[PDB]
DNA sequence: CATGCACAGGATGTATATATCTGACACGTGCCTGGAGACTAGGGAGTAATCCCCTTGGCGGTTAAAACGCGGGGGACAGCGCGTACGTGCGTTTAAGCGGTGCTAGAGCTGTCTACGACCAATTGAGCGGCCTCGGCACCGGGATTCTCCAGAGGCCT
DNA sequence: AGGCCTCTGGAGAATCCCGGTGCCGAGGCCGCTCAATTGGTCGTAGACAGCTCTAGCACCGCTTAAACGCACGTACGCGCTGTCCCCCGCGTTTTAACCGCCAAGGGGATTACTCCCTAGTCTCCAGGCACGTGTCAGATATATACATCCTGTGCATG
């Protein structure tokens, strides 16, 4: 008799999933033992930042006049921030360039 | 009724009217009528006749036939690099009214061509075509994409044995009317790869591979009560059905019963011993120390001295095959680290190291004694540069073909070691390079220093000196290093050939081995074994010459093909 | 007739030429290279990788295979101190 | 003899990105690289809650660890829209 | 005569397109012999994967990059525009890498 | 008051004394040392754990703390440490 | 009947404590298990570690005629010794003073 | 209860001096106190905004060496002399 | 008889030599405290700090700047001067990844 | 006739050597808490046996970078001259530093009691392998627009 | 008679968009099953109240070393010129990567089966940790001998 199972991902209004987090949560020996509340917490701030990344790359890739997201696209989205780009200082991404930049000195006269 | 001659110079004359060159025999005269026939049914074909029977020109005489009656068209021809050259000159020499070019060269080149010689307007002027693989495979999409290919040949067929084959995919590109595809060893390896031809030239027949996989049993299942017989009836009903479903798209004729007026040949293996040092590198190598081969302090109180600690006031199995196998060839392709750019160790001293180079040198100065010419083959070049080097020590002449030998090059040593007046008697070529399609007819001997995964690869080998216009017989020395892992893969290769001759026909506790493998040809039995007498062809009336030497002995045996 | 000299092949290193380092220059923003660059990049490189593949090889070592592969890399390189992505 | 499955965060992702760019698609080296990044954030916050718990004597893990430890580690602006995020989340979850 | 550009030109024209390609840009066949032969040295006989190779690559290709990157400041520090190699002494000597 | 607070000050002194008979040590050396022990403790036991995991090995082996050391201190200072732990453990076995 | 007791230290010969290791390994939830041999070999290579430092502070503390050893002693054996110090590197040590060192630019003209 | 203000003046220029000479400076400029004084603060802020942080989670109302030890080594730099 | 005077830059090298032989403490202490207790100010209203936290932080400050102004002078000398001035230490700090 | 080297003394700033006297550092006890013998279940981990993938060695050909060589402009170094912005000293001021007393406030222990979170069985369905089908991209080929680079005329002079 | 130049005024070379066919990697669809859910105990970390009692935060006074302003020289920083070698740009060829293609077989993953190390309880007892004393290194005071930095005649101009 019992009710129709309702994911708790549902009930909490999420995306990411609860359950697989509380898993690896657990399995991996973190601590002793883990609350209830915690993987309810850490899946919304995983959200927030990859749907953070997303919008600046997605507007990014349009500017270009494509419609596919490419690994450049992710580069110049994340390097031309000062948050982003302190909180991954010390990351490389495969396949991507550089920012275009050249130093004032080196650039001709003015004839 | 006339006599074979005449019919044959009537019947010519009726169907190759432009042909002038010279007549043709009386099978290749049948061969035409054939490829006639199933060019009037609409029908794609086969042709497998036995290497040397001159397919070449029995392909001209079709295509004459084919333009004799005005149906002018885009023709194109398909062949190895090597044997451009003799496409047109075959062309220029038995018919002089038709034109050719050898589309090939560099891009600019080939523009050139284009745009001089192919108009895009079809007219009695056109000429034919002919062009290699890369050519062919790199300009399809964007150049040759736009003409209407009324006929295609594709010499040495064997090559598309492969479904996954790039070249294979690039064709789908060109639309053809019809396909003829020419080859000399129709079946290769295993029977997966034949259905690669066949779905190629007829794809409305044999679409499915699976299909083509069931209808023959290999399964080998136990002589229960009910299999007993099966063994020999199972094998006897596919080969039956095999035959008769092949039968209908396939030509094949054999020399043995077709030109009896051309002198026979022998196939001889000859073996070799191992000298010490080969033995101290197998040795070393089996116990992982060739390298070998080529190659605590207490501080005070009592404490171990770490190393250059300062001491000063403060203040103030992997590849083991290919290693053996590299060994028995010869031992000097090993150590090519430690003398670098420096010279070849000394003359006599790369004789003594390798017993089949000692064999070799003692095999070819008997030879030269009866002014015999010979030809010699190989896989690896590096191994063809130390045969090099040692002639020009010796002083003797030599002319090589490989693949860093350029087109004109290759082709103009061809032609000046066909002149009778030349003197040289040494040539060197590379197995993949030019085994296929030259003629080389001049000498008559033939020498295999290693013998291939493949057998097929070595039957192209040895006929390059053993086909029409040869006059006198034919020896072929394959050599083999006794007791060594040659023995091997050697024994390995003849097990590929069982199926060949189960499926096609000719038409349409030491051992015996190790006290004979061992046993080192001694000069008595070397100076008898060279006799060629009994291969000479009888004078009518006359009875068979006499075996020259019986069919195996010490360090010899002789190769009997399966019938 | 070919003459008694072995054929010989460039040292390895040598492999990286340089246009090659020409090229690696121009996309840090150089517009001018001196002479003698080209023998010390060389020698900047070789000292880089060991210490790279020699953490690859320890932790190939640990498991007991004998063949390298991509998360050995990936962790020698993140624990030295530098994260890559896009191979896990 | 397929059952050496393996498991990631590309369907959730895809999910995502649906929401704010409805008519963009992304490539299988994106994918890739955006599926290891949630990782990293992942190790990083656990590591250094787990070792914020020891800190103390306390055993278990609970929301107020994550929250400092969240605030720890994002510099700048970030760390007020996660924690907002966060206790909205959890808030909801609870009442029901 | 025949047009000549002068000294200089050609250096930005490149710098302004390798700047815009995400490409590879050392060759991969002598790389890939380096590396088994740098490896060879600690243990005979191993087996790499190409993915490995790959990932090898283009770490040390950012790494050089950046490198040369962080050298470049030095030169025009002391009024100069050429890089010479007291100026990659310096860089890493400050990097605290030796 | 008087809550015990546990520390290495002992074996430090032994170790002292049986290297150098007659030299001494002040508290803030003491200090230094008893610290410079439990980082170099860390970070072997914190390198051996992840070790282990990526393996799918659930204990934590004499063989793990071996290659761990052989990762962390450089050149020289492995192959005496490697040795000093070899012997140790093969006397252990046979007391 | 009880036979009477042996550390394990005794036993092993070593002079730091092999069961203070092994309750350290347990309680700090590094594994779920913990081998009967570990314990052994870590307090052998910290044993080691620590006289090898402790023989360079003391030849450092003699020189200056000193007889009891102080920070700046150990300051000195660490900079000076190579291996060391890129094992430390990125240590502070209290009171450790620095090497002296002046560059050769500096110094008055020879003249 | 009192309030603070404009302690920053406090490190007078000879401190800067004698700092400098252990590091091998021989002759210094004008400028370089106002730089160096806006580089400690920097300094000090980071260290400061971490301890606190880790305080006030434990709920206590006074800052110990220990948070301060703790602090530095989640930067990058170890302390040896207060505790472990 | 003048007043017996040495040249400029003598006495630079013995506060070198002098100073790198101590280990002494070269900042005051209560300007130091009283710069710490400010900053914190902003934070919380009314912290607590112990005595022995205020050492810890003012040994991590000179540890720093000692290294901060040694990376400067061969940072200087690379121009061929021998003054230190703000381009150096801009520079050090960029190179060494903090700005 | 205004230079470049050799010495003289002669004022200062270190390291000698001898004598006083603290207050840490070393050593003893007396307990306790935590380590050390026996005993008993369980299940990781070691060890055969076996597929099927993916790696390792070599030849053929092309063709687009790679190597050489030559001209010539400009950037890297020496030199010299000018003029500040620092570096030794000497008085005058100001704030650390030491040495004692009071208080509370807040950090540590001790003894309860209860809501929270491990474990087990029985359920489904949300999440993963395969497999087609089609458009976003990927060539091509051809006409624009930008941008350098050098020669002649005449401003305004000399 | 002769400059020094803008300002053209072209002339040549490099991206750049614009339209037209080909193609294979992404997006749904399907089938299957193993990993979250749902109820249920049971024992426990962890709030919570009530007490000690250590130290950090003030206050006062006093000596007295560091700060803080000047007023000189001087040696370094900066700019302007010349000279000369070296690096860049552009033409001819030669050399080796890229694929394409032949073969083979080592080592990576699974799936069963069995056993011998580790966990978790009990006793039992001795090794390490606060309190307690007692000398003697090392921090200061003083006399001074020695080493080091600086300027003023000396020589040689000739
Ligand atoms: N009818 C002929 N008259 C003269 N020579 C002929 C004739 N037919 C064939 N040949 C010879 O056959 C030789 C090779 O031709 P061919 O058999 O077709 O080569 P392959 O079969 O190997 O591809 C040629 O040298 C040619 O001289
Ligand atoms: F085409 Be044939 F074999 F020359």
């Amino acid at each position: 008799t019992r009710a129709k199972a309702k994911t708790r991902s549902s009930r909490a209004g999420l995306q990411f999933p609860v359950g697989r987090v509380h898993r690896l949560l657990r399995k991996g020996n973190y601590a002793e033992r883990v609350g209830a509340g915690a993987p309810v917490y850490l899946a919304a701030v995983l959200e927030y930042l990859t749907a953070e990344i997303l919008e600046l790359a997605g507007n990014a890739a349009r500017d270009n006049k494509k419609t596919r997201i490419i690994p450049r696209h992710l580069q110049l989205a994340v390097r031309n921030d000062e948050e982003l780009n302190k909180l991954l200082g010390r990351v490389t991404i495969a396949q991507g360039g550089v920012l275009p930049n050249i130093q004032s000195v080196l650039l001709p006269k003015k004839t | 009724d006339l006599t074979e001659e005449e019919t044959v110079i009537k019947l010519q004359n009726e169907l190759c009217p432009l042909l002038t060159g010279g007549q043709l025999k009386s099978y290749q005269l049948k061969g035409v009528k054939w490829l006639i026939s199933l060019w009037q049914n609409g029908l794609n074909g086969i042709l497998a006749d036995q290497m040397g029977l001159g397919k070449t020109i029995q392909t001209i005489g079709f295509l004459s036939h084919l333009k004799g009656n005005g149906l002018d068209g885009p023709y194109l021809v398909i062949a190895p690099l090597s044997t451009l050259s003799n496409w047109f000159n075959e062309i220029a020499r038995f018919t002089p009214s038709i034109n050719a070019i050898i589309y090939h060269g560099d891009k600019n080149q080939r523009d050139e061509l284009r745009r001089k010689h192919m108009p895009k307007t079809v007219g009695p002027k056109f000429p034919i075509v002919i062009t290699s693989y890369e050519v062919a495979m790199n300009d399809a999409k964007r150049i040759l994409r736009h003409y209407p290919w009324k006929y295609v040949v594709i010499d040495e067929g064997h090559r598309l044995k492969n479904h996954k084959c790039k070249l294979l995919r690039e064709l789908k590109h060109l639309k053809m009317d019809n396909k003829l595809l020419l080859t000399g060893t129709p079946l290769q390896n295993n029977l997966s790869e034949l259905w690669s031809l066949l779905n190629f030239i007829l794809p409305d027949i044999f679409t499915s591979h699976d299909e083509f996989e069931s209808w023959f049993d290999f399964s080998e299942k136990n002589k229960n009560e009910a299999t007993k017989e099966e063994e020999e009836k199972r094998r006897a009903q596919v080969v039956s059905k095999l035959h008769g479903i092949l039968r209908p798209f396939i030509l094949r004729r054999m020399k043995c019963d077709v030109e009896l007026s051309l002198p026979r040949k022998k196939e001889i293996i000859m073996y070799a011993t191992m000298t010490d040092h080969q033995k101290k590198f197998q040795e070393h190598l089996v116990n992982n120390t060739l390298e070998a081969h080529l190659g605590i302090e207490l501080s005070p109180t009592g404490r171990p001295k770490r190393r250059t600690r300062k001491s000063i006031n403060y203040s103030k199995l992997n590849n083991l095959v290919i290693q053996l196998r590299k060994n028995c060839n010869h031992p000097d392709l090993l150590q090519g680290q430690i003398d670098g750019s420096y010279l070849y160790p000394p003359v006599e001293e790369i004789v003594g190291q390798c017993g089949k180079f000692r064999l070799l040198e003692r095999l070819l100065v008997r030879l030269f004694a009866n002014n015999h010419k010979v030809l010699i083959f190989s896989q690896w070049t590096k191994l063809l540069d130390i045969m090099d080097y040692y002639f020009s020590e010796k002083g003797f002449e030599v002319c090589r073909i490989d693949g860093s030998v350029k087109l004109d090059e290759r082709r103009r040593q061809i032609k000046d070691f066909s002149d009778e007046k030349s003197s040289c008697s040494i040539f060197l070529l590379s197995t993949r390079a030019g085994g296929l399609g030259i003629n080389l007819t001049a000498a008559d001997t033939c020498i295999l220093y290693d013998s291939d995964w493949n057998p097929q690869m070595d039957l192209q080998a040895m006929d390059r000196c053993h086909r029409i216009g040869q006059t006198k017989p034919v020896h072929v020395y394959r050599l083999s290093t006794a007791q060594s892992i040659e023995t091997r893969v050697l024994k390995r290769a003849y097990s590929k050939l069982k199926l060949e001759h189960v499926v096609i026909g000719q038409g349409q506790d030491e051992t015996a081995e190790d006290k004979l493998i061992q046993t080192d040809i001694s000069d008595a039995d070397l100076d008898r074994l060279l006799d060629r007498s009994d291969l000479t062809i009888t004078a009518p009336g006359e009875t068979q010459a006499a075996e020259a030497f019986p069919v195996k002995g010490p360090g010899w045996e002789v190769v009997l093909p399966s019938s | 007739g070919a003459k008694r000299h072995r054929k010989v092949l460039r040292d390895n290193i040598q492999g990286i030429t340089k246009p090659a380092i020409r090229r690696l220059a121009r996309r840090g923003g150089v517009k001018r290279i001196s002479g003698l660059i080209y023998e010390e990049t060389r020698g900047v490189l070789k000292v880089f990788l060991e210490n790279v593949i020699r953490d690859a090889v320890t932790y190939t070592e640990h498991a007991k295979r004998k063949t390298v592969t991509a998360m050995d890399v990936v962790y020698a390189l993140k624990r030295q101190g530098r994260t890559l992505y896009g191979f896990g | 003899r397929r059952k050496t499955r393996k498991e990631s965060y590309a369907i959730y992702v895809y999910k995502v990105l649906k929401q704010v760019h409805p008519d963009t698609g992304i490539s299988s080296k994106a994918m890739s690289i955006m599926n290891s990044f949630v990782n990293d954030v992942f190790e990083r916050i656990a590591g250094e809650a787990s070792r914020l718990a020891h800190y103390n004597k306390r055993s278990t893990i609970t929301s107020r660890e994550i929250q400092t430890a969240v605030r720890l580690l994002l510099p700048g602006e970030l760390a007020k829209h996660a924690v907002s995020e966060g206790t909205k989340a959890v808030t909801k979850y609870t009442s029901a | 005569k025949p047009h000549r550009y002068r000294p200089g030109t050609v250096a930005l024209r490149e710098i302004r397109r390798y700047q815009k390609s995400t490409e590879l840009l050392i060759r991969k066949l002598p790389f890939q012999r380096l590396v088994r032969e740098i490896a060879q040295d600690f243990k005979t006989d191993l087996r790499f994967q190409s993915s490995a190779v790959m990932a090898l690559q283009e770490a040390s290709e950012a790494y050089l990059v950046a490198l040369f990157e962080d050298t470049n400041l030095c030169a025009i520090h002391a009024k100069r525009v050429t890089i010479m190699p007291k100026d990659i002494q310096l860089a890493r000597r400050i990097r605290g890498e030796r």
